[PDB]
C-alpha cells in the first residue's frame, strides 16, 4: 500500500483506528554505495539511522516528512513520505469543502463555455497555506485518450482554486461515448487526499451570456424590442451549434409583474414599466445543459 | 459542360423540425449504442462535402433507437415514449431515399440509460438538420 507519486514522492496508504500499531515502512537511499551512510528528517542534523536503508513506524502524519541519506556531508537522495489515511474502508476528504450541489461528495466542479475542448474545473478550501494541487485528465479509462491541463492556480476568494484544460484531440460536434475523468492530487502538509470527476462536455455546458443586450422603444407606446447577440465564446457556426433564450422582465419588488418569455430568435417585444430591468439568459438549443448567467439592462 | 439529375434532395426543413420535435421529446422524460462519432461526416465541414454518410449514420441510429422503444424493456413494467418511437420512426422514413433500402424488473434502470443515451443522439440529428436547412438551401 505504497507506491510513487512523483520523483522521490512516496504515498503511503494508512488504515487508521485509535490504537493504531503503526505501519513499518523500509526506506532504501538510492545510491551504489552502503558505507558511511547517514540518515536524517528533513530540516535537521538529528542522525536517525546509519547505513543504505532506513526503519520507521507510520501511525501519524508527524510520522512523515522527508527522509535524507547521506555520505561525506552531501546528500545522496531525499524521500518525501506523505500518507492517505483511510478512516474505515473509505479515504478522508478534510482539503476540498463539499459544494453539495451537482450531487452530495461533489468537490470539483467542472464548466465549459463551448464545444472546443477546453474546460475548466475549480474547487474550495478552508486552507490557506502549505497547498499544493496537482491536476490531470484524459478521455476514457481503458485507453485513455490525452487532455493537458495548466496549473492550478488561487482563483477567488473560502480558497477557490481552478484550473483550465484543453483534450488533445477534441472532436466538438461528436455525440460523447467515453467521459473525461479529471483527476486531483491534494497536498496539506504531509496528508494526501484525492479528487476525482467524471463527465461528458455536452453536460457541463454553460455559455456565457448573451452579448450586447440593447433596448428600443415603440413611438407612443410602452413596448421595447429587446435585442442580442451570442457570446463571443460560444461555439461557431451558430448554424450547427444553435442557442435558445430567457427573456425576463422584473420589478424590484416582490409582488410586481413578471415576464418571461422563450425563443430561439435573438430579438423580442417586451412591455417596459419603471423600475423594471429585462434580463435574457442562454442555453444550448437541442441538449439541456445549464443556462448562461443573465444579462440584464434596465428598462431605462 | 453539362448539367445531370443527382437525384431527391434531403428533406432538410422537415428533418430539421421532427429532430426538434424529438429533442422535446427526448427531455419530456424527465452494450454497443451506434454514436456519431468524429469519422461519421456529421460536423459541420462534412457536411457540405458529403452529407449522405452522415445522414446514413443518423438513419442507422434512428433504427436502433425505434427497435429499442418498441421492445420488451418499454412495453413490459411499469408519457412521450409512444410519440417519442412514432416521431424516430418519421424521421427514419424522411431519411430513407427512393432505391436505396437502408433499413436492415431491471426496466426502469434500463429505461432511464436509453432515454439518456437518446439525448445525446438526438441533440447532434437536430444541430445537423438545423445546420443543413440553413446553409445548404
Ligand atoms: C489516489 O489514491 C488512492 C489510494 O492512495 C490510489 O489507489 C489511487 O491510485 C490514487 N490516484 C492517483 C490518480 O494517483
Amino acid at each position: 500500500e505504497i507506491w510513487e507519486l512523483k520523483k522521490d514522492v512516496y504515498v503511503v496508504e494508512l488504515d487508521w483506528y485509535p490504537d493504531a500499531p503503526g505501519e513499518m515502512v523500509v526506506l532504501t537511499c538510492d545510491t551504489p554505495e552502503e558505507d558511511g551512510i547517514t540518515w536524517t528528517l528533513d530540516q535537521s542534523s538529528e542522525v536517525l539511522g546509519s547505513g543504505k536503508t532506513l526503519t520507521i513506524q507510520v501511525k501519524e502524519f508527524g510520522d512523515a516528512g522527508q527522509y535524507t541519506c547521506h555520505k561525506g556531508g552531501e546528500v545522496l537522495s531525499h524521500s518525501l513520505l506523505l500518507l492517505h489515511k483511510k478512516e474505515d474502508g473509505i479515504w478522508s476528504t478534510d482539503i476540498l469543502k463539499d459544494q453539495k450541489e451537482p450531487k452530495n461528495k461533489t468537490f470539483l466542479r467542472c464548466e465549459a463555455k463551448n464545444y472546443s475542448g477546453r474546460f475548466t474545473c475549480w474547487w474550495l478550501t478552508t486552507i490557506s497555506t502549505d497547498l499544493t494541487f496537482s491536476v490531470k485528465s484524459s478521455r476514457g479509462s481503458s485507453d485513455p485518450q490525452g487532455v493537458t491541463c495548466g496549473a492550478a492556480t488561487l482563483s477567488a476568494e473560502e480558497y477557490e482554486y481552478s484550473v483550465e484544460c484543453q483534450e488533445d484531440s477534441a472532436c466538438p460536434a461528436a455525440e460523447e461515448s467515453l467521459p473525461i475523468e479529471v483527476m486531483v492530487d491534494a497536498v496539506h502538509k504531509l496528508k494526501y487526499e484525492n479528487y476525482t470527476s467524471s463527465f461528458f462536455i455536452r453536460d457541463i455546458i454553460k455559455p456565457d451570456p448573451p452579448k450586447n443586450l440593447q433596448l428600443k422603444p415603440l413611438k407612443n407606446s410602452r413596448q421595447v424590442e429587446v435585442s442580442w447577440e451570442y457570446p463571443d465564446t460560444w461555439s461557431t457556426p451558430h448554424s450547427y451549434f444553435s442557442l435558445t433564450f430567457c427573456v425576463q422582465v422584473q420589478g424590484k419588488s416582490k409582488r410586481e409583474k413578471k415576464d418571461r418569455v422563450f425563443t430561439d430568435k435573438t430579438s423580442a417585444t417586451v412591455i417596459c414599466r419603471k423600475n423594471a430591468s429585462i434580463s435574457v439568459r442562454a442555453q444550448d438549443r437541442y441538449y439541456s445543459s445549464s443556462w448562461s448567467e443573465w444579462a440584464s439592462v434596465p428598462c431605462s | 459542360l453539362r448539367a445531370v439529375p443527382g437525384g431527391s434532395s434531403p428533406a432538410w426543413t422537415q428533418c430539421q423540425q421532427l429532430s426538434q420535435k424529438l429533442c422535446t421529446l427526448a427531455w419530456s422524460a424527465h452494450n454497443d449504442v451506434p454514436h456519431i462519432q468524429c469519422g461519421d461526416g456529421c460536423d459541420p465541414q462534412g457536411l457540405r462535402d458529403n452529407s449522405q454518410f452522415c445522414l446514413q449514420r443518423i438513419h442507422q441510429g434512428l433504427i436502433f433507437y425505434e427497435k429499442l422503444l418498441g421492445s420488451d424493456i418499454f412495453t413490459g413494467e411499469p408519457s412521450p415514449v409512444g410519440q417519442l418511437h412514432a416521431s424516430l420512426l418519421g424521421l427514419s422514413q424522411l431519411l430513407q431515399p427512393e432505391g436505396h433500402h437502408w433499413e436492415t424488473w431491471q426496466r426502469l434502470l434500463l429505461r432511464f440509460k436509453i432515454l439518456r443515451s437518446l439525448q445525446a443522439f438526438v441533440a447532434v440529428a437536430a444541430r445537423v438538420f438545423a445546420h443543413g436547412a440553413a446553409t445548404l438551401s
